[PDB]
DNA sequence: GAACCTTCGAGGAAG
DNA sequence: CTTCCTCGAAGGTTC
C-alpha cells in the first residue's frame, strides 16, 4: 500500500501541493487501502 | 433582484442570444453537455447575467469563481472534483488566470481526465483523474492575450454588443416598475439616449431621476421631471458631461481644433493627465468626437456641429 | 471649529451641495443607505470636509480609514467585518489600494458579500447595509470597473470672491479677530480661488498685526502686511511676476521656450511647469503655442506695458 | 564656528531672515508651536543654515534626518512616535521620500493624527495615533517635485536669493577670523567680486588663497599676494573661468558673435554638449554676457567691452 | 612600470601639476587631509592615473572603488565605516552612481556624518554615524551628470588638457625603455604626430609599430620601419583614417570645397549620418582641416595643400 | 483524430509536402537526423500536424513545449537533457522565448554541447553536457520577429500557405465522415467557399452547423440548409467575420474608407493590432477587399460594392 | 568537422590573416597574451571561426558568450573568474551590452582588476579581484556602434570582407570533400556564384544539393542538377533572397521607386529594422540593385529590368 | 530650396 | 509600475 499511499502524496504533490502539507491530507485519510486514483480523489476534494 | 434569470426576460443581444439558444436545444436533443463557451466584450454587458442565464436554461448547478482566485493546479482540479455530471463551471476574467494553470486547464476541456506523470524517464509510472462531463464558460475583456492553444479548444464564441435605443429603453421601463414609480415613455426614452448604451449606466440615472421626481415634485417621473432632473445634473442630450463639454469647448476656441498636446490640454482644464486620458478621453473618441494623432488630438467636424462651432478645412 | 459639520454651515459648492441634500433627504423618506459616493478634485476645495458633513447629515457614526494604511486583503476585511448596518466606511486617498484589495472591493459594494481563503478553508462572508465614501486627486488612477460601481459623484470647483470673502470673517471670528470688509475682500482676490490659501493668508496677516500693529485688522494693516509677503492685487508672488516682466523685456512677448525661460530666471524646469505655470496659463497670462509660449494681452495691461500686436 | 547660530550673526536674506522674525515673535506671544516651513532655492544660499537657526531662536531642540534614509511608512511612523511637544522635526531632502510615505504627513501636518493598522486576523485594527503639537521643517533644491496636496499643508514658504557684494566682504572677513588669517578689506572685496553671489564659494577661494599665502607668500593675504594667487587659479574679476573665456572668445573671433549653435560651438572647444549646457552656458546667461535667440547664441554688447574686442 | 607613480615621472598638465603640489604641500604643514578633489575631462588623458599620484604624493593607503560597483545605498554606507583617520577614497566613473545614494554623500563630504535608520522594526530611531577626516577623490569623463550640489562640495577641480608634441614625445621615449626597445629620435616624433595628443593612442601605435619591428626587422624602430610600419596601419602622417581621407577628399573634388550639407556629404560617402557627426568630423574641426558655417561645412586652405590641390 | 499520420493523408502544401519527402528520405538513406526545420505561416494552416507527420516518416518520439512556457535556462536545460538519439523536439512561438533562453539554443543546435554555470557566491563553476543527436522543429506566426542569429541556423523552411477550393472541399467531406454527418457535394462546397481557407475555420463551422441541421432538418447538410446557417453565424458569403465587416464599416463610415493606419483602427473597435494584423490582413490582402498604400489601408471598390457602399 | 582550425585551411581574408600572423608570432616570442582583438563586419563572414583559429594557434582554451546574454554585472564577474591564465574570451554582439555592465570591463581589459561588493548586511564589504592575463575578442557589425571609452581599448582591428568567386568556389569544393561526395567545376562555380558572397549560405545549399543529387539523382553533382535544385528552392538565378525580392517589388509598386526611409519601409514589410539595415540593405546596395539617396533608397534601373517592370 | 536651429509631443526602457 | 529621455516631426529663418 505503499505505493498507493506515495502515489497520492507525489500525485498530489504534482499539482503544486507542498510535501508536508500534501503528506498531512493524504496522511489525514482514514482508509490507506484505497486505490491511488481515490486517495488523490478524496484528498483533492477535502482541500476544498 | 435586477437581473433577468432566462432567455424570456434578457432583453437584447439577439445574435448572441439566438446562437446560443440553437446550441443548447441541440446539446439536450442528445446526452451531452454544451460546448465550452467563452464571451467577449465591453465591460457592463451583461456577461456575468448571460452565465446565470446559460445555466438556468440548461437546468444545471453552476459554480462560480474568478480567474485571479485561482492560485494553484490544486485548486483547479479540487473545484472540477466538486462538479456533477453536466454541470458548469464558469471562470471570469480567465485572461487573468496563470499560465501554470493553463498547461492543466487542456486536458480536462479536451479530454476530461488528467494524467500525472513522475519518475526520472528510466522508471516511471502514471496516475490517472477521471473527470465527469463538464461545459466551461469564460468571459473575458481582452481576447488577444488569450494563448492559441487555449483559444483553439473554446467551441462557441459570443460577442456582446452595444444596446440599442428601443431595447436599452425597455430596460429602462421594467427598472421602473420594480420600485414604485411611474414612467412616461417619452421620459424612457430621454435616459435612455443619454446611457452611454449601458444598463449599468441607465440603471444609476434611473435612481438619481428618481431622488429628484420624489422630492422636488409628485413622485411620478413625466417628461416635464425628467427635463428638470436631466438639468441639475449636466448631462448633455448626448450624454457628455460638464468636463466634456468644457474639453471641446477648449479645443475649438483656444486652439482651433488642434493638435494639442495632452499635458497642455489637462492644464487648461485644471484636470489631472490620468482623468483626461482614461476618464473621459475614450468615450469621446468612440463618440467620434475627437482623433488623437503624433502632434496631438483634434477635434473632427462632428465635434462643431454638436457644440453649434461653425467648421473650416 | 475650521472644519463645517452642517450644510448650514458649508459656504459655496452650489451644485455639489444642491444634489446632495435632495440624495440625502431622499434616502432618510425611504429609510435606505446612501449611494456610494466618490469626491474627486483639485486640492483643498473641501473634499474631506464634505465626507464628514455627509456623516452627520445622515445621522450615523463615521468608520475612518485611508489607502496609504490599507496593505493587504486581509486589513480590509478586518475592517469590513466590523461594519453595522448604516455605517459609513470612509477612505481617504483611495487610489494608492494596492490591487489586490480593490478586487476584493468590487464584490463588497455590488454584492454585499466576500468570499476569503482562510488548516485551508473558505468562509462566506454577507455584509450590512452600508455606505462607502471615497476622496481622491486621482479618479483616472482607480479601475475601470471600480469608477462603475460609485452611484454618485462629486466633482469639486472653485470658489468666487463673495465665498471667499464670508469664510475669511468666519475665520477670523474664531481666532476672535476683528476684521473689516474691505479688508477681508482683499484677502479674497490674492486666496486663488481656493478656501485654504485664504485661510493661510489670514495666519499670516495676523501674525504682523499682533506685531506690527493694535492687533487689530484694518484697511491700512492689511495694505502693509501683504506688502511685505509680497503679493500682487492679482494674487501673483515675486516670482511670478518676474517670470512675465522677463517675458515681456526680454523676447518682446515670446515665442519662448520653457527651457530658455528657466535658465534666465534661474529657476528649475520642474518647479517652472508644475510650480508657476499652472495658475497663470489658468487666468488667461500665458498660452502654449506649438512653437512656444507667449504673453498674452491680459499680461500686459496688468504689469503696465504698452501692447503691441 | 563656520555656521552662524543666532539671525544676530546670520548676514543677508533680509526678506526671509525678516519675516521669520515676526512669525517666530507672534508664536512666542501665544506660546504655542510654529507653523510649518518650507525652505528652498538654489544650492548653498543658507537652506540648512536657517533650519539650526530657527531651532535655537525657537528655543527647543532640533531632530533630524533625511529623505534618502526614509525607505518605508516604517521609518517614518517610529520617528512620529518619538516626538515630544513643541520638539522641531527637520527633513534635509525632502523630495526623495517615495510617494506613498509622503501621503503619510497629509494628515499629520493638519490634524496631528495618522491611521495604523494592529493587531491580526480577528483581532486586526485600524486605530488612530495622536501626535503633540510640532513643526515641520523642509529643505529642497527642487520643489517641483514635491505632490501639489504637500506643499499646500506648509504654512510658511522661503525661497533664498543671491547675496551681494557687501553681504559676501563681510562673510569673507568673517571667516577669515575663524582661521587664523589677515586679510587687507581690499583682498576680501576682490574675492567676494568673484564669488558669483555664493557664500559657499566664497569660503572655497579664501581656502585656495590661504594656501597659496603661506607656501608662496609669508602667510598674509595682501593684494600682491591675492593677485597673484588669483592669477594662478586663473579667474577673471568677473569670475570667469578658464573655459568660459575660451567660450565668449571663440564666438566673437570665428562667428562674429553668432547666432551659433549649441552643437557648432561646443565641438569647437572640444567640451561636450551636456557640459557646456548644464556647467557653464547658465551663469553667462543670467549676467548677460549671452544671448539665446531662436537662431542661436549671440554675445552681447557687455561681452564685447570685457573681453577687449569692438562692438562693430 | 606604465603608469607614473609620482609627479617627478608625470609629464605633462603643468597647469594641474603646479597647483596640486602647492595644495598638497600646505596640507601637509597642517597636518590635516586634503580637501575633496574632483579630475574631470577628455578621455585617456591621465585621470586615473593621477588619482593614485595624489595618494602616494600624500603617503597614505589608496581604497578604491568604482560607480557601478555602488548598486544602493547599502554599498556605501558599507564602505564609509571602514574608513580611517586620513584615508583617501577613490571613486572611479563617478557619474554611474544612482541619484539615491549620491544625495547621500552630500551630509559626509561637508559634516562627515550620515542618518541611518536603526532597530528591531518594533522600535527603530534615526542615529548619526561620525565619520573620521577622509579625502573624497572623484574622476568622471562627463561632469554634466553630477547633481549641482554635489560639484558644488568638491574644493579642488582639475580639468585636463590634450598634451602637445614635445611632451607627447617624451611619453613614446619613456615607454620604449619599459619594453626595452630602442628608438630613433626621428621616429619618436612621428609616432607623436600621429597620435591625436592622447598617451593612451601613442601607447597603441608603439605596440603596434614594435611587434612589426621583430617580426620583420632588426628589433630597432629605425626611421625606415616606422614608416612601413604605420603605412600598414594606414595612419596618415596627420592621423587620419581612409573614412577621414574620404571626407576631406569628396569635398575637395565633387563640390569644390562646399559648402555642403551634412546629408548630401553623408550619401556620397556610403556614411551613417551620425556616426560622421560624432565620430570623425569633431577632430578634423579641431585641427582646422573642416569649418562649420551657416550654409555648410567648407574644407579650409589646410586641407588642400595636404591633399595636393590646388587652392582657390 | 482528425488530424492526418503521414504524407499519404496529409492534402495540400505540396512545395513544402515534396521539399520535406526529399530530404526525408535521403537522411534515412545516411542513417542521419533530419536538419532542422522551421515552419512559418499565418496561423491554423497545419505547421504543428506536420511536426507529427514528420517525426511518424521519421519513426521518432516527439517532445512538445513552448516559448512562453520555457522562462529560464534551467527549463530549457530539463528539456534537452530527457532527449534520446534521434528525439524531435517541437517548439511552437519560439519567437516568444526570451533573450536568456536562446543562449542555450545556440550551441546545442550547432555543436550539440552546451555550457551551464552553476552556484552562486564563493560557487561558481560549469559544467559541460554532451547532447546526442536531435533535431528542432520551430513554428512561429511571425518570421520577420525572429532574431537574426536565430533564423541563420535553421537549415531547412518551410513557407505555408493558404488552401485552394479543390484541397478544402476533400479536407470537409473528410471530416463530416469522421463526424459520421452526410453533406452534399454542394453543401460540402459551400463551407469550403466561406471557410476562409483555413482547415481550423472550416472545422469549426462543420461541427456548428450540425447543430443547426438537427433542429431545422433530419440532420442532413442541405446546400439550402447550410446557407441559412452561415447566415445565422453571421459570416458573410465571402468569408468575412464579424470583426472584419466591423473593420471595414468603421473605416467607411468614421474615415470614408481611409487611408487608416492599423493602430488608429484597432483603437476604435476593441481588438488587439496584433490579432488584426496576424490573422485578419493577410487575408484580407490577398482577396483584394484591402489595400495598401503610403498613408495606410484603404478599401477598393470591390469592398465598397460588397459592403454595399457607393465607391469613390 | 567542418569548421577550420589554423591558419593554412582558413581561405581569403588575406588583410586580416597577414596582421594577425604578425602580432601573434610576435606575441609567441614573449611569453605573453594577445592583445584585445575586435573583428567587425557583415554578419556569417567567418568571424567566429577566426576566434577559433586564434586559440589553437595561440595553444588555449577558448570560451564563447554573448552581449545580450550579460544582464548584471554577478553574471560578468562568474564568467571572469572561470578563466584560466592565457585563455580567450569570445563576446558576440559586444555592442548589444548594457551600459552599467560595459563600464565594469574597463578595469578588467586595461588592468586586470575589478572592483566588486561581496555579500549582504553586516557581511556586505568591497573586494578587489585580481584576474589573470586574457585575451577579449568582441564582435560587431559597424565600429560606430560602441561608446568611445570602449572602443579606446581596444588593441587590434579587423575589417572582414565578403568573399569572391574564386574564393568560394575553393570553400565549396572543399566542403564538398569532407562529405564524400563528387562535384564537377561548373556545378561549384555555379552555385557559388548564387551564394551572395557568404560561406555559411555556400555550405547551406551544398547540403541541400547533395540530397537532392542523391534522391533525384545518380549521386553526382552537374549543371544540371545545380539548376534544378536551386530551381526548386527559391534561389534566384543571382542569389536574390525571396526578402530581397519583396523589397524590391514593394518599393517599386508600393512607393514608385521612391525615395523611401528603411524605417518606414519595414514596417511595411513587417521586418525588423535591424535585420534589413544590417543583413539584406549591405548586399543590395554593394551590388547596384539599390542606390542611397539625401532622401532615402531609390531602386536602380537594374532592379526594373529585374523585376521585369518599366522604368518610366 | 537647401541647410540650421529650436521646440513640442508621444513612446519605451531602465530603474 | 514609473521616470526619464530620445526619437520623430514641423515651424521659422537665411542665403
Ligand atoms: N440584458 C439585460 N437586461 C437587464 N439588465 C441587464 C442586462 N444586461 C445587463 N444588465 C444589468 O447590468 C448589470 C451588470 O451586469 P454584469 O453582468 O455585471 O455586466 P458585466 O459584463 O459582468 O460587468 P463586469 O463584470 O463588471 S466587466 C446587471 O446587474 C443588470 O442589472
Ligand atoms: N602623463 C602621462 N605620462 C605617462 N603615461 C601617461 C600619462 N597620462 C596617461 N598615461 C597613460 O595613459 C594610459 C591611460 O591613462 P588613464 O589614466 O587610464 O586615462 P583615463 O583618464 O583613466 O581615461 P578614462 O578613465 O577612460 S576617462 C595609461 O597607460 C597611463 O599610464
Ligand atoms: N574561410 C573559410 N573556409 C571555410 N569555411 C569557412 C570559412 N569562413 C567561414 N566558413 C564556414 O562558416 C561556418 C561558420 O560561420 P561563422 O564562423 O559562425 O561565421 P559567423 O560570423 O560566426 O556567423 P554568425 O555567428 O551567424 S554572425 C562554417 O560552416 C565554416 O566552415
Ligand atoms: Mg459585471
Ligand atoms: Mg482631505
Ligand atoms: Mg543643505
Ligand atoms: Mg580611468
Ligand atoms: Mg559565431
Amino acid at each position: 500500500s505503499e505505493d498507493a499511499e506515495q502515489e497520492a502524496v507525489a500525485a498530489l504533490v504534482a499539482l503544486g501541493y507542498k510535501p508536508q502539507e500534501a503528506s498531512r491530507m493524504v496522511s489525514k485519510i482514514a482508509r490507506p487501502d484505497a486505490s491511488s486514483e481515490t486517495l488523490i480523489r478524496d484528498a483533492l476534494r477535502a482541500a476544498l | 433582484t435586477l437581473r433577468p434569470q432566462y432567455f424570456k426576460e434578457y432583453i437584447g443581444q439577439d445574435k448572441v442570444k439566438d446562437q446560443l439558444k440553437i446550441f443548447i436545444e441541440a446539446a439536450k436533443l442528445r446526452d451531452e453537455a454544451l460546448d465550452h463557451t467563452l464571451l467577449f466584450g465591453p465591460p457592463g454587458l451583461g456577461k456575468t447575467t448571460m452565465a446565470f442565464v446559460i445555466a438556468n436554461e440548461m437546468g444545471v448547478n453552476l459554480k462560480q469563481t474568478s480567474g485571479p482566485a485561482i492560485e494553484k493546479a490544486g485548486d483547479l482540479v479540487a473545484i472540477l472534483n466538486d462538479l456533477e455530471p453536466g454541470d458548469i463551471l464558469f471562470i471570469d476574467e480567465i485572461h487573468r488566470m496563470p499560465m501554470a494553470v493553463e498547461e492543466v486547464l487542456y486536458s480536462a476541456m479536451e479530454d476530461y481526465y488528467i494524467d500525472i506523470m513522475i519518475g526520472a524517464g528510466e522508471t516511471s509510472r502514471s496516475v490517472h483523474l477521471d473527470l465527469p462531463p463538464f461545459t466551461l464558460v469564460g468571459a473575458t475583456t481582452r481576447a488577444g492575450m488569450l494563448s492559441n492553444p487555449l483559444r483553439a479548444r473554446f467551441g462557441i464564441n459570443g460577442h456582446m454588443e452595444y444596446y440599442e435605443l428601443p431595447d436599452l429603453t425597455e430596460i429602462v421601463e421594467r427598472t421602473s416598475e420594480i420600485f414604485e414609480m411611474t414612467i412616461t415613455p417619452e421620459a424612457a426614452l430621454e435616459l435612455a439616449r443619454r446611457s452611454r448604451g449601458t444598463p449599468r449606466i441607465a440603471n444609476r440615472l434611473l435612481k438619481r431621476v428618481r431622488d429628484y421626481a420624489q422630492i422636488m415634485g409628485d413622485g411620478v417621473i413625466d417628461d416635464k421631471i425628467a427635463d428638470q432632473a436631466l438639468t441639475m445634473l449636466d448631462v448633455d442630450h448626448e450624454g457628455l458631461d460638464y468636463v466634456d463639454q468644457k474639453i471641446l469647448r477648449t479645443m475649438i476656441e483656444m486652439y482651433g481644433g488642434g493638435p494639442v498636446g495632452l499635458g497642455t490640454l489637462s492644464v487648461n482644464i485644471a484636470e489631472e493627465r490620468e482623468t483626461v486620458e482614461d476618464m473621459y478621453e475614450p468615450y469621446l473618441i468612440q463618440k467620434g468626437f475627437i482623433m488623437r494623432t503624433r502632434t496631438g488630438r483634434v477635434a473632427t467636424a462632428k465635434a462643431y456641429e454638436h457644440m453649434g462651432y461653425d467648421y473650416t478645412r
